[PDB]
RNA sequence: GUGAAAUUCUUGGACCGGCGCAAGACGGACCAGAGCGAAAGCAUUUGCCAAGAAUGUUUUCAUUAAUCAAGAACGAAAGUCGGAGGUUCGAAGACGAUCAGAUACCGUCGUAGUUCCGACCAUAAACGAUGCCGACCGGCGAUGCGGCGGCGUUAUUCCCAUGACCCGCCGGGCAGCUUCCGGGAAACCAAAGUCUUUGGGUUCCGGGGGGAGUAUGGUUGCAAAGCUGAAACUUAAAGGAAUUGACGG
């Protein structure tokens, strides 16, 4: 392939090369909401969380920090922000 | 001139591979440089399993096999006619001898 | 010669050589 | 009386046999069930005048055949086989004896039971004499 | 023992073939009785010889297409591959099996809705590739 | 002069209760003279017998010992003194492209008797499986080996040492630390390979008479 | 025990079979063109002590970096010093064989050593005979670690997570197969390429073969020795890679 467009690449091979090496650098990560069973508060968490998130109104734990990405508590709903 | 490739051994990312005795000879050698062959005989030869089988207490007893493993030294490994050099093409693979089945 | 022991040998005579120099 | 034990007919006994079939000689044990106890011992080089075929087939064969021909008379019926080689740091594989004294003892009509290796294997031996570059020949 | 036909004997067998194919018979006294008419050959062993030979040859030929040509077996040859279309096209099947993935390909290409297709059904476990190494 | 195997007497050897088939078969020994008595020659004696002997149609690798201790009669008393697996399957056991999970823990009984079971674990490729090597990390080796060593505890502490024989004659032991494994990485040929006696209980002939009889 | 023997141990029970006891080495098979480490090197279980790469990251500082005379740490084996221990193996040494001779290869015995602690030495074909950092330049299938995404299978449980396979993707590695990328004297090398179309940064280092890694001086060392290191003289070749032939116990 002699003619490769590096400058129009579609979405689906920018998207999986590596987040340096693509045209224009995009965090993979992003952030999320997520609703504990029982809570009204929508707490927004790093989708990388490296620490124990905790709800302020209940002794629980939302998230476990695992090797990428953050592990979520069971029964708990999770939604994308702007894409 | 470099014959080999691998430098006749297949230590790669490795500094000191500790050594094995020869099997036939109690040459110190590499480990990955030596040759290695698992030899899995019967215990009994073919030509007396029909004996042994006859004067077997059992009705159906399984023989026994003879698990070996054997590690040779290139000089023994050749001079025991297990291995043979090989044209410089041929030395490139790496294809166990075929078994033979028939 | 080969040439371990060329050197063994060269070993030897220059212990010689400082036998004799340290006789002095 | 023939120093045997009270048997019935459609029953049999059974000893042990210690086959060490090293290079340079072999080894024709026979002991009890126990083993502690040993009935005859015959070697290939009892039974050859030459020292070069103490470990040839032939040696192994009178060897066994003369161990059968004892056990049969003391009153021993069937063996098991515990087979050796010189082991340790030494080799494994058994000697050219075994072979042909298992045959004997086969064919001079004494019964065979569990066949089994019990060459001394270390989990880890001593050095190995000859040196780092071996036995050079 | 000793007794391989060179290239002499060899192609002036089945030069002969190819020439006098329809002329030569089973036997071989009949065959060495030709060789003095359809050739000139300096020597009586030499004729026999070719002679001999050509009745191999020419049972392997009743026995099978050797590559000495025969213009009989040529002709067959040719009838049966210039001809023997089937009444039936082998390619006229009434229903197709078809990956859904290809059906996709297909209403891509603005095919979807055709009568003589049937979806397949996809397979599960995606167990293709051979093992690796031995064992 | 005269050969010595006419002063030789025959006895039997009589397997525990646990076994089915209690003749384990006939053993000689010199008759009494002096002070070298009899009795004491029969005791301290093994007997390196198979299971598929002992037992009816069972497994043929298995192995026992049986040592002798005490002689009454013309029979001798044998008593558990350890288990192992025969040469050819170990040896065959152990194949290249996977890893061997070993352990080994000492464990005393109710009674008193102390032993030490030795374990392998082999890892199993699945059916599906096209990678060559089938291999566990050094964690997964470690757990499994944490999981075996405390298995074998509970299965020797809390009870006696004759119903542990009889119920690692079918290897239950094994097929439960298989079975106990599948979750962290599957196995498939678990066996106790081992077990050698450490210590006895200053031998009870009561305890020996009723593994003898009732 | 050997090709064959012999030295050697043996009716004072040697070899062999059994049960124990003790000692010191060594951690088989699993063990891989696999992992880790700056290299040397590292493989029985468990615990403890700190340490590290890669990965992940919309965390933080903001050029702090690359390479490096002098200098410094570590540095296989062997060797040296002191203290334990000394099973096996085994320089030196002794003997038996072999031989024309055999100060050897072979067999038997055996000191130092080989093992642990402490202290030296600083050398190896210490090799990938191949400096480090950075960029670019073909493909393919694997493999180890980490992360992400998926038909399905399996393990408990009632399901998801979590493991074990299957299929891909990305990042860093150990490598492999293929290629008229290109390079080279060629062997070969995806680096030994992007070098007369010669310049990314930087360190070391060679100038025909011997003499010679010698002499002398300096310096380190308990020593053995290590680092630095000539000249006279001699020589027309010495070498590297491939081709053909001859020869091969
Ligand atoms: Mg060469
Ligand atoms: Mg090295
Ligand atoms: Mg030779
Ligand atoms: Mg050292
Ligand atoms: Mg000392
Ligand atoms: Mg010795
Ligand atoms: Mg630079
Ligand atoms: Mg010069
Ligand atoms: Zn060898």
């Amino acid at each position: 392939p002699l003619a490769k467009d590096l400058l129009h690449p579609s979405p689906e091979e920018e998207k999986r090369k590596h987040k340096k090496k693509r045209l224009v650098q995009s965090p993979n990560s992003y952030f999320m909401d997520v609703k504990c069973p029982g809570c009204y508060k929508i707490t927004t968490v790093f989708s990388h969380a490296q620490t124990v998130v905790l709800c302020v109104g209940c002794s629980t734990v939302l998230c476990q920090p695992t090797g990428g990405k953050a592990r979520l508590t069971e029964g708990c709903s999770f939604r994308r922000k702007q894409h | 001139t470099k014959k080999r490739r691998n430098n006749g051994r297949a230590k790669k990312g490795r500094g000191h591979v500790q050594p094995i005795r020869c099997t036939n000879c109690a040459r110190c050698v590499p480990k990955d440089k030596a040759i290695k062959k698992f030899v899995i005989r019967n215990i009994v030869e073919a030509a007396a399993v029909r004996d042994i089988s006859e004067a077997s207490v059992f009705d159906a007893y399984v023989l026994p096999k003879l698990y070996v493993k054997l590690h040779y030294c290139v000089s023994c490994a050749i001079h025991s006619k297990v291995v043979r050099n090989r044209s410089r093409e041929a030395r490139k693979d790496r294809t166990p001898p075929p078994r033979f089945r028939p | 010669m080969r040439a371990k022991w060329r050197k063994k040998r060269m070993r030897r005579l220059k212990r010689k050589r400082r036998k004799m120099r340290q006789r002095s | 009386i023939s120093l045997g034990p009270q048997v019935a007919e459609g029953e049999n006994v059974f000893g042990v046999c210690h086959i060490f079939a090293s290079f340079n000689d072999t080894f024709v044990h026979v002991t009890d069930l126990s083993g502690k106890e040993t009935i005859c011992r015959v070697t290939g080089g009892m039974k050859v005048k030459a020292d070069r075929d103490e470990s040839s087939p032939y040696a192994a064969m009178l060897a066994a055949q003369d161990v059968a021909q004892r056990c049969k008379e003391l009153g021993i019926t069937a063996l098991h086989i515990k087979l050796r080689a010189t082991g340790g740091n030494r080799t494994k594989t058994p000697g050219p004896g075994a072979q042909s004294a298992l045959r004997a003892l086969a064919r001079s009509g004494m019964k065979i039971g569990r066949i089994e290796d019990v060459t001394p294997i270390p989990s880890d031996s001593t050095r190995r004499k000859g040196g780092r570059r071996g036995r050079r020949l | 023992m000793g007794r391989v036909r060179t290239k002499t004997v060899k192609k002036a067998a089945r030069v002969i073939i190819e020439k006098y194919y329809t002329r030569l018979g089973n036997d071989f006294h009949t065959n060495k009785r030709v060789c003095e008419e359809i050739a000139i050959i300096p020597s009586k062993k030499l004729r026999n010889k070719i002679a001999g030979y050509v009745t191999h040859l020419m049972k392997r030929i009743q026995r099978g297409p050797v590559r000495g040509i025969s213009i009989k077996l040529q002709e067959e040859e040719r009838e049966r591959r210039d001809n023997y279309v089937p009444e039936v096209s082998a390619l006229d099947q009434e229903i197709i099996e078809v990956d859904p993935d290809t059906k996709e390909m297909l209403k891509l290409l603005d095919f979807g809705s055709l009568s003589n297709l049937q979806v397949t059904q996809p397979t599960v476990g995606m167990n293709f590739k051979t093992p690796r190494g031995p064992v | 002069v005269v050969d010595p195997f006419s002063k030789k007497d025959w006895y039997d050897v009589k397997a525990p209760a646990m076994f089915n088939i209690r003749n384990i078969g006939k053993t000689l020994v010199t008759r009494t003279q002096g002070t070298k008595i009899a009795s004491d020659g029969l005791k301290g004696r093994v007997f390196e017998v198979s299971l598929a002997d002992l037992q009816n149609d069972e497994v043929a690798f298995r192995k026992f010992k049986l040592i002798t201790e005490d002689v009454q009669g013309k029979n001798c008393l044998t008593n558990f003194h350890g288990m192992d697996l025969t040469r050819d399957k170990m040896c065959s056991m152990v194949k290249k492209w996977q890893t061997m999970i070993e352990a080994h823990v000492d464990v005393k009984t109710t009674d008193g008797y102390l032993l030490r079971l030795f374990c392998v674990g082999f890892t199993k490729k699945r059916n599906n499986q096209i990678r060559k090597t089938s291999y566990a990390q050094h964690q997964q080796v470690r757990q499994i080996r944490k999981k075996m060593m405390e298995i074998m505890t509970r299965e020797v502490q809390t009870n006696d040492l004759k119903e542990v024989v009889n119920k690692l004659i079918p290897d239950s032991i094994g097929k439960d630390i298989e079975k106990a494994c599948q979750s962290i990485y599957p196995l498939h040929d678990v066996f106790v390979r081992k077990v050698k006696m450490l210590k006895k209980p200053k031998f009870e002939l009561g305890k020996l008479m009723e593994l003898h009889g009732e």
